[PDB]
RNA sequence: AAAUUAUUAUAUUACAGGCGUUACAUUGUUGUCUUUAGUUCGUGCUGCAAAGUUUUAGAUUAAGUUCAUAAACGAACAAAACUCCAUAUAUAUAAUUUUAAUUAUAUAUAAUUUUAUAUUAUUUAUUAAUAUAAAGAAAGGAAUUAAGACAAUCAUAAUG
């Protein structure tokens, strides 16, 4: 009957007891569970990792108090829980992680998986300095067309013309695509180089399991620079 | 620094007290290896089940 | 002769002002 | 939806009632609405618009870009009041703040007591009604820097209640006298203690006491005799409830170590007629409180 | 009910005007210039006290760069964050002859990137420097505090 107040939080008298109070809880299921085995894809390297940011957990985490050591400890232990085998984890352990991850799941995604058209063409467009370039990738014979126009009349010089070829040398399919190119803007580099992008891009619905070999030779990177006003 | 606010705020104060620790600091010294996690553990948790005691007394009570 | 001085009258100033 | 005159003529007034049927006639009962994510043109609320707000709404008859009325048909004549009182309550106060409407009230021994109460737990009434507070040491000390001298204000005060409980606080101040005061007055009361008294009138016998260059002797004296001792003593014992009091001080006769060393003499070197008794396993009698007991 | 008042012109006199004066004194202005993790304040603590607030002459980065730590803790302060631009993407708008839709410009999203592995160091751990592999379009800028000490006539604004 008699009431009386007190601390709320078994470390209350600790420099940051909101932080302490959910590294103890995470540290009980940590302890409950030390024999479930982890996940043998964490050697194929699962892309699932959406922790709140710093800022995020300091709103939970004791605000000014809360040290960037403290939230490296909770994500050393939020992972460790999260990578314990799916199959053999339970439901206390994602009713806890449940609160620490991103409410940017909230929204949906904005990515349409690509694929060609009514006539079997991937169309992409690419930027390089101030030139643009809209390609139409299809499968072929090797044939190539730049503004309707021949590759050696529109490109004078052999360097621009192969890294319009590079692309298609990567994957090694150059004599299987032909590719209608419309560009515009800047010069004869930024043009070629701005077809090279965008094949590259196009060249990824034929078969998406050559991206990681395009992205690793640098075609798939758009080129940043610009002129640049002295300043 | 703990010790001296404890006195300042006339906090009562168990401590375990080693040989090369001072004992009137406190108000109930507790002879003891300090170095040691088992001396200290065996210590500690003599005193929290005393504590548990306690409260499971108090609890009873408001039952009965 | 200021600093040591000019206390001397403020200080009391002050216990002017707590009767105030 | 669309809606039944009947029904719309019993919640909008008459006058907006031909514009409701236009607009349920011109767009079609399966308009699927959609939602415009670049301009915003309602509000962020719902609202039907047929009550024209007293303040988020234009004042009817002021002049504005948007006034529909003529130049010539405005209604504001008088220009000495705000137009357009806050809505609501009134005010915008913050919530957890109050409107300063009476300054000068505060007494510095009640903020003392909230400040202490809220820090250490003591008892409000006790320090706003009980203590007596008396400045001791009040000067002026300065610091020699690069940018110059840099001056603050030194208050000693001593608190007591006249019945045993006496406190000695030191409070420094850059700004004024007035915070180096408060400052003592809080800490005087967080040093309070329990000073023994024979009779609750006097000490001990005589107390023989060396606080760094101060030499303090002090002698109980006769019901009656009052305080003869310096000054500084005086306070301090009225503060703590002593009436009779002879001493003397040699050596350093410094106001502030006078202060402490009393103190100090009062808890340090007194002793008890009970604490005697007890320690040696005697009986200690007063015979002058014997002569006239029963 | 001819006097009044309005406008205009002329005249009258205080003046107006002055690229006259920094050997005309001050204020602006902007400049350069250091300072920009340091002050002040609150509380706590040490010293009788003036004062001090202690680890620390910390680590680390090209660099407050980033992170630790102490009888100190916190606030304000300002950096920083943030913010905008660029870039990538999404939605909306255009009856695709104002055509550049390969575009225009509104809104929103994205990174101050992320993960595994080996090597070398370490304060050796839940680590940095490295390389390797994987995911990614992701690679660049902008503005930003208050003081202190000093310069310019500003034909770039004032006041006496
Ligand atoms: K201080
Ligand atoms: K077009
Ligand atoms: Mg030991
Ligand atoms: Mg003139
Ligand atoms: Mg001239
Ligand atoms: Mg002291
Ligand atoms: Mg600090």
């Amino acid at each position: 009957l008699p009431r009386r107040i007190v601390p709320k939080l078994a470390t209350f008298y600790s420099a940051n007891p909101n932080h302490e109070d959910r590294i103890n809880r995470l540290e009980r299921l940590l302890r409950k569970y030390i024999k479930l085995p982890s996940q043998n894809n964490n050697e194929a390297q699962q892309t699932k990792a959406p922790w709140i940011s710093f800022d995020e957990y300091a709103l939970i985490g004791g605000g000014t108090k809360l040290k960037p050591t403290q939230y490296t400890q909770l994500l050393y232990m939020l992972n460790k829980l999260h990578n314990i085998d799916p199959q053999l984890t339970n439901d206390e352990i994602t009713s806890e992680l449940s609160q620490y991850y991103k409410k940017s799941s909230m929204l949906s995604n904005n990515i349409k998986i690509k694929t060609l058209d009514e006539f079997g063409r991937s169309i992409a467009v690419g930027k390089r300095k101030s030139s643009t370039a809209k390609v139409f990738v299809v499968r072929g014979t090797g044939e190539i067309l730049v503004n309707g126009r021949q590759l050696n009349d529109y490109f004078l010089k052999m360097k621009d013309r192969e890294s319009i070829m590079y692309p298609l040398q990567v994957i090694e399919s150059v004599g299987k695509y032909n590719i209608f190119a419309t560009t515009s803007g800047g010069g004869p580099t930024g043009q070629a180089e701005s077809i090279m992008h965008a094949i590259a891009k196009a060249l990824v619905v034929f078969n998406p399991l050559l991206k990681s070999r395009l992205h690793k030779a640098g075609v798939l990177t758009r080129d940043y620079r610009h002129v640049e006003r002295k300043k | 620094n703990a010790l001296l606010e404890a006195i300042k705020s006339r906090v009562p104060t168990i401590a375990i007290i080693d040989t090369d620790s001072e004992p009137s600091l406190v108000t109930y010294p507790i002879p003891g290896n300090d170095d040691s996690l088992r001396s200290v553990n065996f210590l500690l948790g003599v005193l929290a089940r005393a504590g548990q005691r306690g409260l499971q007394n108090r609890l009873a009570r408001n039952n009965e | 002769q200021k600093a040591r001085k000019a206390m001397e009258s403020y200080n009391e100033l002050e216990d002017s002002l707590q009767f105030d | 939806q669309h809606y039944d005159e009947s029904l719309l003529s019993r919640y909008y007034p008459e006058s907006l009632l031909k514009s409701i049927k236009l607009a349920q006639q011109t767009i079609p009962e399966d308009t699927k609405f959609r939602v415009s994510r670049n301009v915003e043109f309602a509000p962020p609320y719902l609202d039907d618009f047929t009550k024209i707000h007293p303040f988020w709404d234009y004042k009817p008859g002021m002049p504005h870009l948007h006034a529909q009325e003529e130049n010539n048909n405005f209604s504001i004549f008088r220009w000495d009041q705000v137009q357009q009182p806050l809505p609501g309550e009134g005010n915008i106060l913050p919530p957890g703040v109050s409107l300063p409407n009476d300054g000068g009230r505060k007494s510095k021994s009640a903020d003392v007591a909230a400040g202490l109460h809220k820090q250490t737990g003591v008892d409000p009434d006790y320090i706003t009604r009980k203590l007596t507070m008396k400045p001791l040491v009040m000067k002026r000390v300065s610091n020699q820097t690069g940018k110059g001298k840099i001056a603050s204000f030194y208050a000693l005060v001593v608190v007591g209640d006249k019945n045993g409980m006496v406190g000695l606080g030191e409070g420094k101040s850059r700004e004024e006298m007035s915070k180096a005061i408060f400052k003592a007055h809080w800490d005087a009361v967080r040093n309070l203690k329990e000073i023994p008294r024979y009779e609750n009138r006097t000490i001990y016998g005589d107390i023989d006491f060396r606080y760094h260059g101060v030499k303090l002797h002090l002698r109980s004296a006769k019901p009656g005799f009052g305080l003869r001792v310096n000054h500084v003593i005086f306070e301090i014992c009225e503060c703590a409830g002593i009436k009779d009091l002879s001493g003397k001080v040699y050596k350093s006769r410094n106001d502030m170590n006078i202060a402490k060393g009393t103190i100090e003499a009062f808890t340090k070197a007194q002793k008890t007629l009970d604490e005697v008794a007890l320690g040696r396993g005697k009986k200690l009698v007063d015979v002058r409180k014997v002569y006239y007991s029963s």
